């Protein structure tokens, strides 16, 4: 489709949380966020990035990585299985293809 | 070994060696020991007084009738009740004799235990853990320090009375530039659920009236 | 079984709607409130009463090992039918 | 080797609470009422410590019940009343004792049920 | 202490073990002090077991080492079943056999490729993805879930094993040794990859012992240890199989031990096809197992017991036990405490990893920092069981 | 499987192997997604007599630890277990 | 029994030195491992054509969740929370009453599909197969609250999805 | 279906150009394949 | 004849193992002198160490007398031997044979609670 | 009985001192942690959270309660000098997005039931 | 005092006071025989045979509820003798019950589920249909569903002799013998929501409470009566932050373990 294997943080176009955001991890995370250039997109998988799932009330983690970073894309199961990971990507192309930069920066 | 389908069978022989081994080591360490006892699906344990774990720990790697040389595990439990509420567990592995035994001592909030890294050096990593889960502290350790929980981070959580969700969560604020921790508070609380049936299930570990 | 409010909300089966001061309906603006169509207690009441002729009838939901749990049913009154607890089914005795 | 330490136990600095849920909770501690709905006595067996009940509120989206007390479902278990106090003490909580409640003994007797002159004969069984 | 670089695997690249904070001080190229720093996926697992009854505890194992998942539900059911005093039927304990065969083929994969994969070697990832994504499916069809399965539970297993698997498991099997060859046309007797780890990361017997190690990381070393020979726990001594031992204890013979694990587990899977027997898949005690569900819906005891085998769940005698498996990293143990109610009252969870990580420091000495790479990929350390 | 002749002589040389014996994917040598229906046995406990529960309680068989020594309450040298016995080498595969 | 992986002893006559002499200087053993890579260059890739093309699953598959009904249209669900009760990520809340006519139906039932493990505990404790796990794996969302599904979801779930839904359980309950 | 074909590929769909007023000419997705053929369409039955 | 490798990886071979073990279990039976005879450590550990330095004397060929010992490799024995014997040398300074150090509280070790 | 095996001080006197050296490294400490962690802080702001917390456990008289308090000060020292905290761990000292909440009885009344 | 005698239990020693039954006698250490007729406030009844226990040297066993014992018994509460007759009473009492517990609110908290765990049989041999019975409308407040009854007839014991009203008792013989009033009667007393607790069944269950909640959610809290002056301790039991019920809880000396249905 497109979409490389590996991408450093700072030439990446879309992050991909997969796994549970412990606390002592959040600042990294939003650290690599910080420092991915626009335009920049976060799909969250699986149930421990999308809400804390299995660890939602554990003291350790946290309850969803949209407290840290702003999420485009959520992509449920636990763990969501290949394809269900390929359709959530394919509704990020979906996503951008409705952008309307240039035609919002017309009527300012 | 019968034919009792759905039973687990019991080996008597196991048994047998592993009450004689008991004796065997409360016979030779009566300085420390205080307990011992073997249970019905073979697993003999030691208990002893805190004071004797380098002793006990090297009398069982080094003596040529016991050689537990492997550390296969060292944690604790918290049981609130008791006067001293921690009870450290060792769990050690004999590799010339096929067999494991359990080494139990206790601590409170207070009171220190000897390192076992001298004896083995596995014990480095779960003393730590230990430390940082329960917050007993290990006297002569080579380097005590969190090894599971965040930077910063108050509290034991694996004590008793530590919530489970903890006291603190965090979250990123754009006003400061980041990730900020703040009292918790949960959209749905955790439902506590009360499971406990009020009728005996296990006679045979009936406790004696008041 | 799908009416709606005087502000022009649909309510739902178990009977919720936002009343006309609550701000909590500006969710749906833009947007619409998900309301399942088919209310199971309107197709229940078209089931046809079943005539039996025996005291006691027994209701597994069909389907055998499908359905619910297997119930024994009591048919002496004869002001009202009997209704099974589980699928909602109704019987009467026959001429009886 | 040793040294003597006598002023009274407490760890309120170490443990790692927050002063809000110290000083402002007051422990309960009981052995728990038995539940009318069944017979068995089972529950009824060991001491309980629990705090005072705190706000609950709607959450707004979806309507579930929402805390922000920490506390609200800590539950220990004792083998005495005394320990329950110990641990209470320690962990520099206010608390309230409440004294267990034993089913009185009782005379049963089944022929009272037939009784020549007495009250107690039952018209049924 | 020419200079402390401390390298964050916080950016993770398509390894998917975990995330890695270490800290070195490099004297040069060499590496002076390692010390990981693990509490990334720390998510008090340990802790939410005890507010969950047994049966609601057991997918938090699939989770640990989650390349491992039917293994480490396996050494959850060893230890409940033994508080129990029950026994899991003969024709699960086959099937806890069989998949944990094929869960240890998934495990070594993961381990040598993405081991591969680190050192440059990217091919053989993709050749054995194809054959592990064919393992998944067997996972999926019987329990529905790719990964976490759920499947090996105290008594034995979830449900029996659908019409159809069992040849689908033998075309498997018959083709896959000529993939693992394939493998070793790549790796085993390049000279680039033997140069990457031949005499690295040497640990000698007497330190391996002493730092708790176990599996491959004992018997590269030459130390003949193995849990299913010396402690079998399910139908381990009906099978024939042979344990590869190392000698230089280098990466080099503990790449080369895993290889030939993979071996010995497609012979352990064939006699596991042709031995199945028939029967019951769980104890065939409905205070622990729940019954079928044409017996709940017919017969009031069943009824009753499904009630409350799925709400208050069944309860264990009291005590404490600590069981042990040979997991595919290693000694996978679990020290479960009951006290006598249908909820542990303490889970301790010993992994492999802990122990293996801890001696990093140990093996990393006197070695250049590429190495370092190339001596974590060796332990074959996943953070799931290394935090828990 | 749709490869000719030629590039099927070219890849089995090049890897040395005769590939089409033992081809990666799977084509019709794969189990139908639709198979007839089950029958599972039973168990052993299901009996209509002598098959008391007090029989075959596994639970209930289960005792607390037995104590050999407690504070409260010319024999010979002896070993946790006899001394465990030396491998053999495989007489399948001994040297890999 | 063991067998040693790496024990052997390097002949060294000379037929046997030329050998690794010419392997050494002619990189042979490097030739042979292109070689089996230019062999997988020539074979037919595994890729699906995905979304033309899906990957092979089983009636068994836990997927999204949806409530049911009988034939006759009445829920199957009678608000006993066996499955509230089980749920090893607390995901599902119930409330119930007694409804209109008298029956035992909930008014409120959400399942919180991110904190949802997808088990399948909850269907294998359900005694009515009201709740079930589907086979649609492909329902993401944009935001969060699309993922906490109330009632009317889920029952809407099992209107869309009751045709697959009732072939995979008339293929799997005998199993069950 | 081309049975010929290895498992994966031997079945597929060519997605409608438009469906509930929608044009899905380049915009496709795989919620498109109702329920009936959703079970064909991943193997989990043998009959369409 | 002689190993050219224990199979352990930092366990050499032993030249001479009769007369390593001989000069080891020696000295234990020496340092054993130390510790009072009523102590329970001292009476076992001389009844094992006289034991197995009876068959050293017995035995000469290394093979033979490594099936006797039932300890693995010849190695493995003069290894064990030196643990046993600075095992020996803290026991003196530990002196486990003493009575009961102190006693557990009343419910240290009840479970459950 | 109160025989207790100690950690390291045996006294207050003992104990004392290492009190009052740990605060002597955070003292040092602070200029360079508002540096090296780029603070918006003053100098003058973290010597005082510093002696704030300090003051806190000023009651405190058994000596094995003072050890591990030492211990613990040690521990989060360690974490500031070596860097292994982040900018945000060491501005969680500040609570600076917790709004203000009331200490006096009319304003705790008014806005929630908590005591 | 000299009345004392005493008796063995399973071999320990108990002296207890002349005419304390069995089943008293085994209180003492500890040990709670199963029952569904017996109440510790009620006549003894001793019908459902659920207390049947064994004696040492004694073919016969014998109503532990109903037994007084004698001096120099050994009352054998483990015995595969007393196991057995457990399990035959159970598999009895479960034949005609019906398959409700997921509709029954009496589901979780039910003493014939938890008894049957614990002292019954895991699998039924039962290949008969059923017992079907009819509903009675005995108020507002206890609604029956005498499908679900067992016959312990403790309902009828407490309306008899703590409620003084004899509305209730037993119509018809045999397997057919019915619980109820006969006519269309409502069994309304200041005292009637009490029946409700100690039916052991869900054969009467609250009306209010209907459906609304399960046990093992509800959170309890110990609270106290202010409808009246009589200070009755009671339960208070919420789910997320609502009032669901409310329970007696037993004060010997002040409401016993009844409660007024003003207070219920
Ligand atoms: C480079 C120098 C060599 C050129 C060789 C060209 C060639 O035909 O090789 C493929 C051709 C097929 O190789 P194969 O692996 O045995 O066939 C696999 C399937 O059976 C193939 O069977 P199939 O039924 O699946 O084939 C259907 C195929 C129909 O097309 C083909 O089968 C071959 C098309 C290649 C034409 C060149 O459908 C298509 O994909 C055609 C659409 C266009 C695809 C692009 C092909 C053109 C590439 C060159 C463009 C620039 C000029 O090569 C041979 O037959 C071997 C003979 C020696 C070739 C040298
Ligand atoms: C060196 C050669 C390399 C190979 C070729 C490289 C690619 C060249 C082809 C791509 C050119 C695309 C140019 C647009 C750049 C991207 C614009 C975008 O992303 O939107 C962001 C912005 C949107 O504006 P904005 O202001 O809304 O974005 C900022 C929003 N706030 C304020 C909230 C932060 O787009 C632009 O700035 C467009 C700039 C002008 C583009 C040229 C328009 C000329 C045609 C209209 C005039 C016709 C009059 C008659
Ligand atoms: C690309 C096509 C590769 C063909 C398949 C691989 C192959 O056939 O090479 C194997 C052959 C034997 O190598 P080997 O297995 O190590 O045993 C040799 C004993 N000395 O290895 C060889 O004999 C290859 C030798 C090639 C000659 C050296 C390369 C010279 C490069 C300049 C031309
Ligand atoms: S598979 Fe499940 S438990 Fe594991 S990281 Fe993903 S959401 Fe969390
Ligand atoms: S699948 Fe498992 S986690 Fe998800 S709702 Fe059902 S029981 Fe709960
Ligand atoms: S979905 Fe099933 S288990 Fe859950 S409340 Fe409804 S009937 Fe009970
Ligand atoms: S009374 Fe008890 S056993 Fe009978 S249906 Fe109700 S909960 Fe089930
Ligand atoms: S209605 Fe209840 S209390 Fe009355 S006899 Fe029947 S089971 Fe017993
Ligand atoms: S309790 Fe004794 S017969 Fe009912
Ligand atoms: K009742
Ligand atoms: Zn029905």
């Amino acid at each position: 489709f497109g979409v490389v294997f590996r991408a450093s943080p700072r030439q990446s176009d879309v992050m991909i949380v997969a796994g549970t955001l412990t606390n002592k991890m959040a600042p990294a995370l939003r650290k690599v966020y910080d420092q991915m250039p626009e335009p920049r997109y976060v799909v969250s998988m699986g149930s421990c990035a999308n809400g804390g799932g299995y660890y939602h009330y554990s003291y350790s983690v946290v309850r969803g990585c949209d407290r840290i970073v702003p999420v485009d894309i959520y992509v449920p199961g636990c763990p969501p299985t290949a394809e269900a990971l390929l359709y959530g990507i394919l509704q990020l192309q979906k996503k951008i293809k409705r952008e309307k930069r240039l035609r919002i920066w017309y009527r300012r | 070994a019968d034919t009792r389908p759905t039973v687990r069978p019991r080996n008597d022989v196991a048994h047998k060696q592993l009450s004689a081994f008991g004796e065997y080591v409360a016979e030779i360490l009566p300085k420390y020991v205080q307990q011992v006892q073997v249970s019905c699906f073979n697993e003999l344990e030691i208990c002893i007084h805190p004071d004797g774990v380098i002793p006990v720990l090297t009398f069982l790697r080094d003596h040529s009738n016991a050689q537990f040389k492997s550390l296969a595990d060292l944690t604790a439990v918290d049981i609130p009740t008791r006067q001293n509420r921690f009870e450290i567990v060792y769990n050690l592995l004999s590799l010339r004799f096929n067999s494991r035994i359990r080494v139990k001592t206790y601590t409170d909030e207070l009171t220190p235990i000897e390192s076992s890294v001298p004896v083995y050096k596995a014990a480095n990593w779960y003393e730590r853990e230990i430390w940082d889960m329960f917050g007993v502290f290990f006297a002569n350790h080579p380097d005590l320090r969190r090894i599971l929980t965040d930077y910063g981070f108050e509290g034991h959580p694996f004590r008793k009375d530590f919530p489970l969700s903890g006291y603190v969560e965090l979250r990123y604020d754009d006003e400061v530039k980041r990730v900020v921790a703040e009292p918790v508070e949960l959209a749905q609380e955790f439902r506590k659920f009360d499971l406990n049936s009020p009728w005996e299930a296990f006679p045979a570990y009936r406790q004696p009236p008041e | 079984g799908v009416r709606t409010s005087p502000t022009g909300e649909k309510v739902t089966h178990t009977g919720q709607v936002y009343d006309d001061g609550d701000y909590r309906k500006v969710r749906f603006v833009g947007r619409q409130k998900e309301v399942n169509e088919n209310f199971a207690i309107d197709l229940i009441a078209e089931q046809p009463v079943s005539q039996v002729g025996s005291r006691v009838i027994s209701c597994d939901g069909g389907g055998g090992a499908l359905g619910h749990p297997r119930v024994y049913i009591n048919l002496d009154k004869e002001t009202k039918t009997g209704t099974c607890g589980y699928c909602g089914l109704q019987f009467r005795q026959q001429h009886h | 080797q040793l040294i003597t330490v006598d002023e009274k136990l407490d760890i309120t600095t170490i443990t790692g609470v927050p002063e809000e849920h110290i000083k402002t909770r007051k422990a309960r501690i009981f052995v728990p009422a038995r539940n009318n709905m069944q017979s068995g006595v089972n529950n009824t067996k060991k001491w309980k410590m629990e705090f005072d009940t705190r706000e609950r509120w709607e959450n707004p989206l979806m309507g579930w019940a929402s805390t922000a007390d920490p506390l609200s479902n800590l539950v220990l278990t004792f083998s005495t009343k005394e320990d329950a106090v110990a641990f209470a003490e320690k962990n520099g909580w206010s608390y309230d004792v409440e004294e267990r409640k034993v089913p009185k003994p009782k005379s049963k007797s089944y022929g009272a049920n037939f009784s020549w002159n007495k009250r107690t004969r039952v018209s049924t069984k | 202490l020419v200079s402390n670089l401390t390298l964050n695997f916080g950016p993770q690249h398509p390894a998917a073990h975990g995330v890695l904070r270490l800290v070195m001080e490099l004297s040069g190229e060499m590496v002076r002090k390692c010390d990981p720093h693990i509490g990334l996926l720390h998510r008090g697992t340990e802790k939410l077991i005890e507010y969950k009854t047994y049966l609601q505890a057991l997918p938090y194992f699939d989770r640990l080492d989650y390349v491992s998942m039917m293994c480490n539900e396996q050494a959850y059911s060893l230890a409940v079943e033994k508080l129990l005093n029950i026994r899991p039927p003969p024709r699960a304990q086959w099937i806890r056999v069989l998949f944990g065969e094929i869960t240890r083929l998934l495990n070594h994969i993961m381990a040598v490729t993405t081991h591969a994969l680190d050192i440059g070697a990217m091919t053989p990832f993709f050749w054995m993805f194809e054959e592990r994504e064919k393992m998944f499916e067997f996972y999926e069809r019987v329990s529905g879930a790719r990964m976490h399965a759920a499947y090996v539970r105290p008594g034995g297993v979830h449900q029996d094993l659908p019409l159809g698997l069992m040849d689908d498991i033998y075309e498997f099997s018959k083709n896959f040794s000529l993939r693992i060859d394939e493998l070793e046309e790549m790796l085993t007797n390049n000279r680039i990859w033997r140069n990457r780890t031949v005499d690295i990361g040497i640990v000698t017997a007497e330190d391996a012992l002493n730092y708790g190690f176990s599996g491959v990381m004992l018997r590269g070393s030459g130390i003949q240890w193995d849990l299913r020979k010396t402690q079998p726990y399910d139908v381990y001594d009906q099978v024939e199989f042979d344990v590869p031992i190392g000698s230089r204890g280098d990466c080099y013979d503990r790449y080369l031990c895993r290889v030939e694990e993979m071996r010995q587990s497609i012979r352990i899977i064939s006699q596991c096809l042709n031995k199945m027997p028939p029967g019951e898949i769980k104890v065939d005690d409905a205070k622990v197992s729940p019954p079928k569900r044409a017996e709940m819906k017919t017969s009031m005891e069943s009824l009753i017991h499904h009630f409350k085998l799925y709400t208050e769940g069944y309860q264990v005698p009291p005590g404490a036990t600590y069981t042990a498996i040979e997991a595919p990293k290693g000694e996978f143990g679990v020290y479960l405490v009951s006290d006598g109610s249908s909820r542990p009252y303490r889970c301790k969870i010993k992994a492999p990893g802990f122990a293996h990580l801890a001696g990093l420091d140990k093996m990393s000495k006197g070695h250049m920092l590429a190495d370092v790479v190339a001596i974590i990929g060796t332990q074959d350390i996943v953070f799931g069981e290394v935090d828990r | 499987a749709s490869a000719t002749r030629f590039i099927q002589w070219l890849r089995n040389w090049a890897s040395g192997r005769d590939l089409q014996a033992k081809l990666q994917l799977r084509y019709q040598e794969i189990s139908k997604r639709t198979q007839p229906p089950p029958k599972l046995p039973v168990g052993p406990s299901h009996k209509l007599s002598n098959n008391y529960y007090c029989t075959r309680d596994g639970r209930r068989e289960a005792m607390p630890p037995s104590i050999v020594m407690s504070s409260q309450k010319e024999k010979k040298a002896v070993s946790p277990a006899p001394p465990i016995k030396r491998w053999e080498l495989s007489q399948d595969e001994p040297y890999l | 029994t063991y067998k040693y992986v790496n024990l052997r002893e390097p002949s060294m006559d000379m037929k046997s030195v030329t050998d690794r002499a010419a392997q050494t200087l002619l990189w042979t053993e490097l030739i042979r491992g292109l070689g089996m890579t230019l062999s997988y260059l020539f074979r037919e890739p595994a890729t699906i054509n995905y979304p033309f093309e899906k990957g092979p699953l089983s009636p068994r598959f836990r997927g999204e969740h949806a409530l049911r009904r009988y034939p006759s249209g009445e829920e199957r669900c009678i608000a006993c929370k066996l499955c509230e009760a089980v749920c090893p990520a607390q995901a599902i809340t119930i409330e119930a009453e007694p409804r209109a006519d008298g029956s035992r139906r909930t008014t409120r039932y959400d399942i919180d599909m991110t904190k949802c493990i997808y088990c399948g505990f909850c269907q294998e404790a359900c005694p009515v197969d009201a709740i079930v796990e589907g086979p649609n794996f492909e329902f993401s969302t944009e935001t969060h609250e699309e993922l906490l599904y109330n009632k009317e979801k889920l029952l809407n779930n099992g209107d869309k999805w009751e045709a697959e839904i009732a072939a995979n359980i008339q293929a799997d309950y005998l199993y069950r | 279906e081309d049975n010929k074909q290895f498992f994966g590929r031997h079945r597929w769909v060519i997605y409608t150009t438009e469906m509930n007023g929608k044009n899905t000419f380049w915009d496709v997705d795989g919620s498109m394949v109702p329920p009936e053929w959703h079970r064909w369409l991943h193997c989990m039955t043998d009959d369409p | 004849l002689l190993k050219k490798t224990t199979g352990l990886v930092g366990l050499a071979v032993c030249e001479t193992p009769h007369e390593r073990l001989k000069i080891l279990y020696t000295k234990i039976l020496d340092v054993l002198g130390h510790i009072p005879k009523n102590a329970a450590y001292r009476k076992y550990t001389e009844q094992i160490t006289n034991e197995k330095l009876s068959m050293v004397k017995a035995e000469p060929d290394v093979k033979k007398l490594e099936e006797r010992l039932q300890g693995g490799q010849i190695e493995e024995v003069i290894l064990q031997a030196e643990n046993e014997l600075s095992l020996a040398r803290k026991m003196i300074q530990w002196k486990p044979w003493e009575p009961l150090v102190e006693e557990p509280p009343a419910s240290q070790w009840k479970w459950p609670i | 009985s109160t025989s207790v095996k100690p950690i390291f001080s045996r006294d207050m006197n003992e104990a004392k001192r290492r009190v009052r050296e740990l605060y002597r490294a955070w003292y040092r400490e602070v200029p360079n942690t508002v540096h090296l962690f780029q603070l918006d802080i003053s100098v003058k702001q973290g010597r005082d959270k510093v002696r704030e917390m300090f003051k806190k456990n000023a009651h405190i008289t058994d000596p094995r309660v003072v050890d591990l308090l030492v211990i613990k000060g040690k521990m989060e020292l360690e974490e500031t000098i070596k860097v292994w905290k982040q900018r945000t761990h060491v501005m969680r000292f500040f609570h600076e997005t917790e709004a203000p909440r009331p200490k006096d009885f009319l304003s705790k009344f008014y806005v929630g039931h908590d005591p | 005092a000299s009345n004392l005698i005493e008796v063995f239990v399973d071999g320990q020693s108990v002296m207890v006071e002349p005419g304390t039954t069995v089943l008293q006698a085994c209180e003492k250490v500890g040990m709670q025989i199963p029952r569904f007729c017996y109440h510790e406030r009620l006549s003894v009844a001793g019908n459902c045979r659920m207390c049947l226990v064994e004696i040492e040297k004694a073919p016969k066993v014998v109503a532990a509820c109903a037994m007084p014992v004698m001096k120099g018994w050994n009352i054998l509460t483990n015995s595969e003798k007393t196991k057995k007759a457990r399990e035959g009473v159970m598999e009895f009492l479960l034949a005609n019950h019906p398959l409700d517990c997921p509709i029954c609110d009496q589901g979780g908290e039910c003493d014939l589920q938890d008894q049957s765990m614990m002292f019954g049989s895991d699998r039924s041999r039962f290949l008969e249909g059923k017992r079907a019975v009819e509903d009675k409308n005995i108020g507002p407040l206890v609604k029956t569903i005498m499908t679900r009854c067992i016959q312990c007839t403790r309902c009828i014991r407490f309306a008899s002799e703590i409620a003084g009203v004899d509305d209730l008792g037993t119509t018809g013989r045999g397997n057919d013998m019915q619980v109820g009033t006969y006519i269309e009667k409502m069994f309304m007393s200041e005292l009637s929501g009490n029946i409700i607790d100690i039916c052991p069944v869900g054969a009467l269950t609250s009306k209010p409470y209907a459906f609304t909640a399960r046990p093992w959610e509800t959170r309890k809290t110990e609270s106290i009566d202010v409808m009246d002056a009589v200070g009755s301790n009671i339960v208070v039991s919420t789910r997320t932050g609502e009032v669901m019920r409310i329970l007696p809880r037993m004060h010997e000396d002040i409401n016993e373990e009844w409660i007024s249905d003003k207070t219920r």
